[PDB]
């Protein structure tokens, strides 16, 4: 009886009208202009899609997967070579990371202060990890959606 | 049983409160599996909303 | 006039310590509250994955939930706009603000079913008797039209009619739904907007029974166990001579 | 306060106990109880029970007067 | 409505309506209803008769009732 | 050693452990536990309560249904709270009942503090109800806050200073919730003066003759004999709340607030039934209001009426009977508080209502002279 009257105490902080997750927003890309950052409201998490404009490929197309934390490439991550889909969340606390003001590539990762670039990836430090990709599919070249 | 279960339950893990604690915990796992089940089950006699009894169905 | 009558007491499946809610009669129940108790009467405190794990699958619930709809979020200016409902929006008010009721129905204000089963006596009984058991106005009762005849009901004017004449029917397995039929599962239902935690609640109950059952002789031989040396004692007084 | 010691002073009185490990937490438990409870009963019957039936009563006839009152025949 | 629903409630009410208690409860429904119709600047207007049968009625009727229910 | 010598320690030692006590306490002993259990069974239940609750007119209601259906375990939680404060009534009635049978009023600074228990679990009783915003939340809120509109040049204002508005608004809720909030912490620290008074003399006794000829160590014996009873407790708790959870709160609460309603009801909660009656007895406002307040604080001259030359009434049987027709009496008095204000239940509420103060203060301390007397004493 401890155990069972602790364990519904303890999982009553949990759930509720909490379990949402609807999305999987319309979203659609040469809607935006080349590389305008754009959040969206995925389960709640601030969807950051940001386009990509030739040059900006280009130094994305330029990592390092020798010195790595999570080993990948811009490519290895999108599945259609200029239209990553990011997310605003930072894998170390949670500071969306602000469109540009940062270090390689735009992004930056505020809270305190982390830099990241056009792919989400951690240059600098704080955050162990390079975002989250929400699968990033689409529908057609133009129309898009997420998952 | 002969020489005694609850003798021997006392010799070989009750003397210490190390086993004493050891078995309770031990015990208190499968006592767990086995009633919360049994109730669960002995409240099978009502073969009604019965969510199984449903999902066949729909 | 303070002169009335009290429901008897009908056989719910659900009534009776350890016992389920008839599940299968909740979702017929459902039935008839989507279709005629509806049009007229809020369940703003129930929504459709509640009815999820308990009546329907999965999908069958979103696929009613689809079917009409509601006011969604801000159209990117700021007027908002329709769509199929999901699984996570209540159930539907029939009437915007208090007035609209009394409006659109004699000047008389018809109260929510959330709750209902519990927000007056007697229960399912009582709403099983309002409903089910209709009658002729008696002798120097003057009812005036908007007000109907009916006992149970306080007072005996009411403002409802009896939305139950044997039917509007649906049907899943074609249960033959006269208005008795319809009556109870309307009320099975409700008992399980009211209070959804029934079954579990019994559940749990009857394992605090079981574990009682067994805690409360073992906490006892415990007791007597370190109270026996004082029990079983003895004295005596020996004083000098 | 109080403590062990420093309660009250007693003399001559002998106390023999016995360890629970010895003894049976439930002797004669329905032989001598039940006979036990049914002494108690009768020792207190006559003055727990009287009141109650006082109020027993005043709240049948109490209920009935209030019932029977909201009817009436001519006038 | 016009013929076809066999309403499980009127027919058990039937046999319930009927019996002994109802019978004489019924008896002064009448008594009394035929007493209020008799007259002109009356008030003792039949609504307990109706209940006590009712009551009686419905007791029996919850009793035998939800047994055929399906 | 260690157990007494530490300075923390200590505290427990003399409290539970090595505290000499009666080796004769009966069951009535318990209930001191148990309302420690249920003040802290209420006081857990009650802050998981206030993670999801919200003290705002919109939203009260609503909050406390999305605890029952959204929030895991919510609803047990709620049933729980809802009814430990009844199990903490029925065991303060039990407790208060106690001491006036066996004397042990006559420690007047622990059974003063206990008074002060009483009225500070009535006021955080009261406050409670009303959190849900429900019919009976708000008339019951409304119909007791209003006594104090007796009191005679202060009244007026004294209302509309607690009310917060000219009714019982949105200032009221959030502010019933913040003492709500505030009261069984305070509750805490006058219980451990409670304690600390009692330990002064160590317990009475069903003799009430005395005990330090034969004390037993707290230890085995009533830390074990209290463990049994707390699970009692629990049984008549989740008894209530998994089997009958709205029992003792009826079938009526349910359905939102609504100032311009006023239900053909309007009665507190059972705890409050017996002073409800007492009030309504009385054909007057501040008479009601004076009664009513003096049909508790009457528990602070108990023990100015002992009379007796011994303490417990075990030894008496006169006395046994007038205590009995005592609790009888306030079956009656919560029987008629239960019912309308017509033919039969006003009459006997009022003879009951005498009674009660008949009883307390003139038949009780006869009987006690009565019964010196014929010991020839
Ligand atoms: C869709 C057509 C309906 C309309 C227009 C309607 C309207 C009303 C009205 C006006 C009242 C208030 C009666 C009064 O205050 O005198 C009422 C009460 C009530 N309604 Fe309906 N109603 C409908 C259907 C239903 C159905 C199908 C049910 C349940 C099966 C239901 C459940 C109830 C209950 C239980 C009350 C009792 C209120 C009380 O006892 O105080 N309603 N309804
Ligand atoms: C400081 C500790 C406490 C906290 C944080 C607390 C919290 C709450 C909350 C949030 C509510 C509103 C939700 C609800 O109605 O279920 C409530 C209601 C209530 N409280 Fe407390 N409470 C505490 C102590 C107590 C005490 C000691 C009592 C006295 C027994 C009490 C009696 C009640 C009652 C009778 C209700 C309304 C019953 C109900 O609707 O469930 N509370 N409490
Ligand atoms: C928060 C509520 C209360 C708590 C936690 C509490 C606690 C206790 C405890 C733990 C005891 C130990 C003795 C025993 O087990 O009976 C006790 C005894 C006592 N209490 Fe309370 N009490 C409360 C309310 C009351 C009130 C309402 C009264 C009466 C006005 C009261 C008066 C007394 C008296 C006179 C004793 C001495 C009993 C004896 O020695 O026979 N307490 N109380
Ligand atoms: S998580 Fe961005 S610096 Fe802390």
């Amino acid at each position: 009886a401890a155990k069972n009257v602790v364990s519904q105490f303890v999982s009553s902080m949990s759930a509720s009208a909490d379990v949402l997750a609807m999305s999987k927003i319309e979203i659609k890309l040469s809607d935006i202009p080349e590389g305008k950052n754009m959040a969206f409201k995925w389960r709640g998490k601030p969807l950051f899609v940001r386009h990509r404009t030739k040059k900006e490929i280009d130094q994305e197309a330029a990592v390092e997967v020798s010195q790595l934390r999570d080993p990948q490439h811009d490519l290895e991550r999108v599945k259609k070579p200029e239209w990553v889909i990011l997310i605003g969340v930072c894998t170390h606390l949670g500071c969306v990371p602000i469109a540009n003001a940062g270090d390689f590539g735009g992004y930056y990762c505020p809270c305190h202060g982390s830099h990241y670039d056009a792919s989400g990836r951690i240059r600098k430090g704080p955050a162990p990890l390079n975002l989250e990709v929400p699968s990033y599919e689409f529908t057609s070249d133009d129309m898009v959606i997420v998952g | 049983v002969a020489p005694t279960l609850t003798a021997r339950l006392y010799s070989l893990l009750f003397r210490r409160t190390s086993t004493f604690a050891l078995t309770i915990v031990v015990g208190a796992l499968f006592f767990e599996r086995a009633f919360d089940q049994g109730a669960d089950a002995i409240y099978e006699h009502i073969n009604e909303g019965k969510l199984w009894k449903h999902i066949k169905h729909k | 006039s303070d002169l009335e009558l009290h429901p008897p007491s009908y056989p719910w499946s659900h009534r009776g310590l350890l016992s389920s809610l008839d599940h299968t009669s909740i979702r017929r129940g459902f039935q008839v509250y989507k279709q005629v108790c509806s049009s007229c009467h809020s369940m703003d405190y129930v929504a459709y994955r509640h009815l999820v794990g308990v009546c329907y699958t999965e999908d069958e619930a979103k696929a009613l939930a689809e079917e009409v709809e509601v006011q969604d979020g801000p159209n990117e200016d700021g007027e908002m706009f329709m769509r199929p409902g999901k699984l996570s929006d209540y159930f539907p008010k029939p009437y915007p603000n208090p007035e609209a009721a009394r409006a659109a129905n004699n000047g008389a204000l018809p109260p929510d079913l959330s709750y209902i089963v519990r927000a007056r006596h007697g229960g399912e009984d009582y709403v099983f008797s309002l409903l089910t058991g209709y009658c002729e106005p008696p002798t120097g009762v003057s009812l005036r039209e908007g007000l109907y005849f009916n006992p149970y009901f306080p007072g005996q004017a009411i403002g409802m009619a009896p939305p139950i004449y044997n039917e509007v029917l649906e049907f899943d397995d074609g249960t033959p739904a006269t208005m008795s039929q319809v009556a109870k599962d309307v009320c099975t239902f409700l008992r399980w907007a009211a209070e959804p935690e029934h079954d579990h609640r019994k559940r749990m109950g009857l394992k605090m029974l079981l574990m009682m059952g067994l805690l409360l002789p073992l906490v006892y031989a415990m007791k007597r166990h370190k109270w026996s040396v004082l029990k079983s004692r003895k004295l005596a007084y020996r004083p000098p001579k | 306060g109080r403590q062990f010691g420093h309660l009250t002073r007693v003399r001559h009185v002998i106390t023999y106990s016995l360890s629970p490990f010895e003894q049976r937490a439930f002797p004669h438990y329905f032989s001598k109880g039940i006979p036990n409870v049914l002494r108690r009963t009768r020792a207190c019957i006559l003055r727990v029970a009287p009141p109650f039936v006082a109020f027993y009563l005043v709240y049948t006839w109490g209920t009935q007067e209030f019932e029977k009152s909201k009817r009436k025949n001519p006038a | 409505e016009e013929e076809e629903l066999v309403d499980p409630l009127t027919t058990v009410r039937e046999q319930c309506e009927q019996l002994e208690k109802c019978v004489k409860a019924r008896e002064r429904l009448e008594l009394c209803d035929e007493r209020v119709s008799s007259r002109s600047q009356t008030e003792e207007d039949c609504t307990e008769e109706l209940l006590d049968f009712l009551h009686a009625r419905d007791h029996c009727v919850a009793h035998k009732l939800f047994n055929s229910l399906k | 050693n260690i157990r007494k010598s530490h300075p923390l320690m200590k505290i427990v030692n003399n409290a539970f452990i090595d505290l000499p006590a009666p080796s004769n306490i009966s069951s009535w002993w318990n209930f001191g536990s148990l309302l420690g259990i249920c003040l802290i069974l209420q006081i857990l239940t009650g802050l998981f309560l206030a993670m999801h609750y919200t003290s705002d007119t919109t939203t009260a209601f609503s909050s406390v249904t999305h605890i029952c259906r959204d929030v895991n375990y919510g609803w047990i939680i709620r049933y729980m709270h809802a009814n430990g404060a009844s199990m903490f009534f029925i065991c303060l009635y039990m407790h208060v009942g106690r001491g006036l049978y066996y004397g042990s009023y006559t420690f007047l600074e622990t059974w003063n503090i206990g008074v002060i228990l009483l009225l500070t679990v009535m006021a955080t009783a009261f406050m409670g109800y009303v959190l849900p915003w429900g019919q009976m939340s708000f008339w019951g809120a409304t119909v007791i806050t209003n006594l104090l509109s007796a009191i005679p040049y202060i009244g007026t204002n004294l209302v509309e200073w607690i009310w917060g508005g000219f009714s019982v608004d949105k200032a009221t809720l959030t502010r019933f919730f913040a003492f709500h909030f505030i009261l069984p912490f305070i509750i805490m620290a006058i219980a451990m003066v409670h304690l600390l008074f009692l330990h002064e003399t160590g317990s009475n006794n069903p003799t009430g003759i005395s005990s330090d000829v034969d004390k037993i160590p707290f230890h085995p014996y009533y830390t074990i004999k209290d463990i049994l009873g707390a699970l009692l407790l629990i049984l008549a708790l989740m008894l209530l709340v998994l089997f009958a959870p709205d029992l003792l709160g009826d079938p009526d609460n349910y359905t939102p607030a609504n100032p311009l309603n006023t239900p053909p009801h309007i009665k507190p909660e059972w705890y409050f039934l017996f002073a409800y009656a007492i009030l309504r007895s009385i054909p007057n406002k501040l008479g009601g209001v004076l009664a009513l307040a003096f049909s508790i604080l009457i528990l602070a001259l108990i023990p100015l009426l002992h009379t007796s030359k011994q303490r417990s009434m075990m030894f008496r049987p006169l006395s046994q009977c007038l205590f009995w027709a005592l609790v009888a009496d306030l079956l009656t008095l919560t029987w008629i508080g239960g019912q309308p204000v017509e033919h039969p239940y006003i009459t006997i509420g009022q003879l009951a209502s005498v009674l009660y103060f008949l009883l307390i203060l003139v038949l009780m301390p006869t009987a006690g002279t009565i019964e010196n007397k014929l010991l020839k004493w």
